[PDB]
């Protein structure tokens, strides 16, 4: 009952620790080359020509 | 010149102040869409005409008593008597729309969303605006309103001098149009208002006892400053024209300057809703 | 053609335009109100969401039922922050078998920040089954004292022992304690007596959302 | 012997919380100073929309960023055109309680639910009819997208998420382990995985194919209300009731940046990326709107202009325009 809910539980944590994990560092450094790559073609972050913004 | 020095500041200072006074609030209700509502629009056509009033006629009344001398011509000094009197008509009948749109709001609480439109709201201010027209272009462009003794007819024959000469009859019908008509409506609709209010506040006593000066404060701050203010002069000017050698010129005029400025307590008056005060905050 | 094109735009945004002014009427004349009430009050009897619709006196109401469910924690009240009035069902059948639940209940919606505004109506429906409880288990023995308890004379006893009208006044002042304390004059709460043998109590709510309505607006413009 | 499985949790749950704070090498703050500061953006209005009766409660952009669906209070659907600023479509519904809006990638298909029991599925191309109906959970829907266009998955306050089949219109696929609510969802661009956030400050990522739960997320201290997914697909930032919003790691297995200002008290109730993925716009109750800075924690922007609290937020696909949905009744198109 409470205790198969429990058992239900007590298995799931055990899988959900079975994982490989990469240290935050090459995380972080996939992360900004990423951000800084694709930094160029963002209208948000760079005001675009006026004349291509359909809006203005 | 100290009889001159005075004057000029305090003819000076009522001037800045209604323009002030028009335009602040003309502004803060055309920028934010909030403000605006069904109620103000009377407010909005109120604020108008103080603004149009205060930017027409003040300075020419000024200069005129001030230079003792006018220097414009007859026709336009008539256009100056007929836009003073659409002012002073059409800044009263937005106060008695306003009173009776409370009246209805607060005792027909459940039909009040849809006797009160935003189309009839236009047509009432229409109607308004041309009823106020109707006494003061109409009877004032042609000579209707002329005396018949000789001292008017020798102002009105020379091109220097400007003073209010009328027939009887237009005394009695302009004040009457004006100010006693719709004067007995405001009255009788902030009665039926206090007899709702204190009824509420005597229905909430009794529910909730164990476990009023704001109503006789806000019905006086409203009614109290508009009798003050428009009270003698709508009756020296009938008293003035019954008989003669009552009045004086001086008296007259005095009292028709106090008149004016009524239009300036307005803005004080009738935005002093907290949502009112933001937007002037913000500005 | 582009032109062409673009002119039937124009045609489109105009129909829907006279349908969403001719809609907009209908909306703002509706009132809606909602009931609440806990398990085994007779809401489902006064009557998933179950919406109902009634006409009085050229006046319409839209009654929106909350549904049942067990949920302590209850996020879909910010939904109903625009309802004219709130309709509370409570039973004091339960006071031996409990009210103390419903009454905490009433506590946490009164102080809600999400329903400062909304008032609220009570009805104390299944009054008549507690006049044999009463009368032939007590309330005194509770730690609340009904024997300290001094009846107030304000009460006008309908046509008659005292002791039910005593305590149906000090059950009926257990929540008015809790209500007024934080209404600080926005909010009202307002207590009613109602049972299934009452032919009419729409009258009664008739009355009671007028009188919001009319205290609401005199609150408005600075009357109150 | 409930007992020696609470002690195995803690066994577990401490050798876990241990394996997570050994790969801690240093936080993503400290290596990210160097790069230059954006600086002061300021956006003004280009386009305002009008037309709704009662308050907005969500919308969601098209895929060519043309048309936007959005759906009010009073129970009604509007198709606008960004463009020429005119309604296209106005759809009338069942009930009028409604809280969520999709659009198809084919922009063929619009879904709405609301407080009823009840997902909604209309056909935009055919005049507006009901096409499909949805029924099985036994609470009120918070938030449904279209991951293709003939299955939709939803959350439900029932502490379950389902996927949908359109051509027979019964669940394929059940999700639980939640206790609290769950108030929002998102998917990721290869629509393979999809996380979402409950109301006992959890958020959890799932997994379509398989069906079970992978990865389990306890940083907040509040109720979750909104939430998106980084445009790399191996991150995404959530946003609670207590000012903060956090983003995680889905490699690294633990959250990197706390977004939060001493001066604000609020909540948080819509969360959204940009294109780059180098700002991170949020909404909040106190009336405007919210610029951060993902990799700087650094506000570089305030959006207000709204009378009542935002609760929706999008960013078209190309990344030309961002929208916000408020309680007053109109929307703005900002840029
Ligand atoms: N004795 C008595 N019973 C009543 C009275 N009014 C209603 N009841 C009964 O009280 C019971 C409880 O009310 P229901 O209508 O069942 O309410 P419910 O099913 O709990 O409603 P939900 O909360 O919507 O599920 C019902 O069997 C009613 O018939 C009354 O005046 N006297
Ligand atoms: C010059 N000022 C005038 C003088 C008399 C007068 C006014 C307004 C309405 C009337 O019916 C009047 O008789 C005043 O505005």
């Amino acid at each position: 009952a409470s205790i198969a809910q429990a058992r239900k539980l007590v298995e799931q944590l055990k899988m959900e620790a079975n994982i490989d994990r990469i240290k935050v560092s090459k995380a972080a450094a996939d992360l900004m080359a990423y951000c800084e790559a694709h930094a160029k073609e963002d209208p948000l972050l760079t005001p675009v020509p006026a004349s291509e913004n359909p809006f203005r | 010149e100290v009889w001159v020095v005075g004057m000029g500041i305090v003819m000076s200072l009522i001037v800045l102040a209604i323009v002030f006074g028009n335009v602040l609030v003309i502004t803060a209700i055309a920028k934010f869409e909030r403000l605006q509502t069904v109620t103000n629009y009377f407010i909005t056509s109120l604020a108008c005409a103080d603004l149009v009033m205060g930017l027409a006629v003040v300075p020419f009344g000024a200069a005129h008593i001030l230079t003792k001398t006018w220097t414009f011509g007859n026709f336009w000094c008539e256009f100056w008597t007929s836009i003073d009197v659409l002012c002073v008509t059409a800044s009263i009948e937005t106060l008695c729309v306003i009173a009776v749109d409370r009246y209805f709001a607060i005792t027909s609480p459940f039909k009040y969303q849809s006797l009160l439109t935003k189309n009839k709201a236009r047509v009432i201010i229409l109607m308004v605006w041309i009823v106020s027209g109707l006494t003061s272009f109409l009877p004032i462009q042609m000579h209707w309103y002329r005396a018949t003794h000789q001292e008017a007819i020798n102002c009105y024959a020379e091109e220097t001098c400007c003073d209010f000469f009328t027939n009887q009859a237009y005394a009695i019908a302009s004040s009457i149009v004006s100010f006693y008509v719709p004067l007995v409506i405001m009255v009788f609709v902030y009665s039926r208002v206090f007899q709702e209010a204190k009824r509420q506040l005597q229905k909430i006593d009794k529910s909730e006892g164990r476990f009023e000066h704001k109503a006789l404060k806000t019905l006086g701050i409203i009614m109290g400053t508009f009798t003050l203010c428009w009270l003698p002069f709508f009756i020296v000017n009938i008293v003035h024209v019954i008989q003669d050698n009552l009045i004086r010129k001086e008296v007259y005029i005095l009292l028709n300057w106090i008149g004016y400025v009524n239009s300036g307590f307005n803005p004080l008056i009738y935005c002093r809703s907290p949502d009112f005060r933001i937007a002037f905050q913000e500005l | 053609d582009q032109r062409n094109e673009e002119k039937a735009q124009r045609e489109a945004n105009k129909k829907i335009e006279k349908q969403l002014q001719k809609d907009k009427q209908v909306y703002r004349a509706t009132h809606r109100l909602l009931l609440l009430g806990a398990g085994e009050s007779g809401k489902s009897t006064i009557v998933g969401i179950f919406e109902t619709k009634f006409q009085v006196d050229k006046v319409n109401f839209h009654m929106f039922d909350v549904g049942g469910q067990r949920d302590e924690r209850r996020k879909w009240i910010q939904c109903f922050n625009d309802v004219t009035a709130i309709i509370f069902v409570v039973a004091s059948s339960s006071y031996n078998m409990r009210l103390q639940e419903a009454l905490n209940l009433f506590k946490s919606i009164w102080n809600n920040r999400w329903l400062r505004t909304i008032s609220v109506i009570l009805f104390l429906n299944k009054q008549d089954l507690l006049a044999e409880k009463v009368l032939a288990s007590k309330i005194e023995d509770y730690f609340p004292e009904f024997a300290r308890y001094t009846t107030p004379e304000d009460a006008t006893p309908e046509p008659e022992d005292p002791r039910v009208t005593r305590a149906k006044y000090f059950i009926r002042d257990e929540f008015l304690r809790i209500s007024t304390a934080s209404g600080d004059g926005r909010h009202y709460c307002y207590p009613h007596f109602t049972c299934a043998v009452d032919t009419e109590n729409i009258r009664r709510v008739f009355n009671d959302c007028r009188d919001i309505i009319q205290r609401m607006h005199l609150r408005q413009y600075e009357l109150l | 012997e409930l007992d020696q499985l609470r002690q195995e949790a803690e066994q577990l749950k401490n050798q876990i919380r241990d394996a997570r704070k050994a790969c801690a090498d240093a936080t993503l703050s400290q290596i990210t100073n160097n790069i230059d500061p954006v600086g002061r953006i300021q956006m003004r209005t280009r386009r305002t929309l009008r037309g709704h009766l009662a308050k907005i409660y969500a919308m969601h952009w098209g895929t060519d960023s043309r048309l936007l669906v959005s759906a009010s209070q009073d129970g009604k659907l509007i198709i606008w055109d960004s463009y020429t600023t005119n309604k296209v479509h106005a759809i009338p519904l069942r009930s009028s309680w409604v809280m969520t809006c999709a659009y198809a990638p084919s922009g063929n298909y619009v879904a709405c639910g609301g407080l009823d029991n009840i997902c909604s599925i209309y056909n935009l191309k055919t005049n507006v009819r009901v096409s499909r109906e949805l029924a099985g959970h036994t609470g009120y829907l918070s938030c449904c997208r279209f991951l293709d266009d003939n299955q939709i998955v939803t959350s439900s306050g029932d502490t379950t998420c389902a996927l949908w089949d359109i051509e027979t219109g019964q669940q394929t696929t059940t999700f639980t382990g939640h206790t609290g609510d769950v108030m929002s969802l998102s998917l990721a661009p290869d629509t393979r995985l999809f996380v979402s956030g409950a109301c006992d400050a959890s958020a959890k990522l799932w997994d379509v194919r398989e069906g079970m739960c992978r990865q389990t997320f306890t940083g907040h201290e509040s109720d979750i209300n909104a939430i998106c997914f980084f445009p790399n697909g191996n991150a995404f930032a959530t946003g609670s009731d207590d000012a903060t919003c956090r983003l995680f790691d889905l490699r690294a297995d633990q959250e990197l940046m706390t977004y939060s200002h001493d001066n604000i008290i609020c909540g948080i109730t819509s969360v959204s990326f940009s294109k780059s993925g180098r700002l991170l716009l949020a909404g909040y109750d106190d009336f405007n709107c919210n610029v951060w800075d993902a990799l700087k924690a650094d506000r570089a922007g305030v959006l207000a202009g709204h009378d009542n609290r935002v609760s929706c937020l999008g960013v078209t696909d190309d990344g030309m325009a961002v929208a916000t949905g408020s309680w007053d009744s109109f929307l703005k198109i900002w840029n």
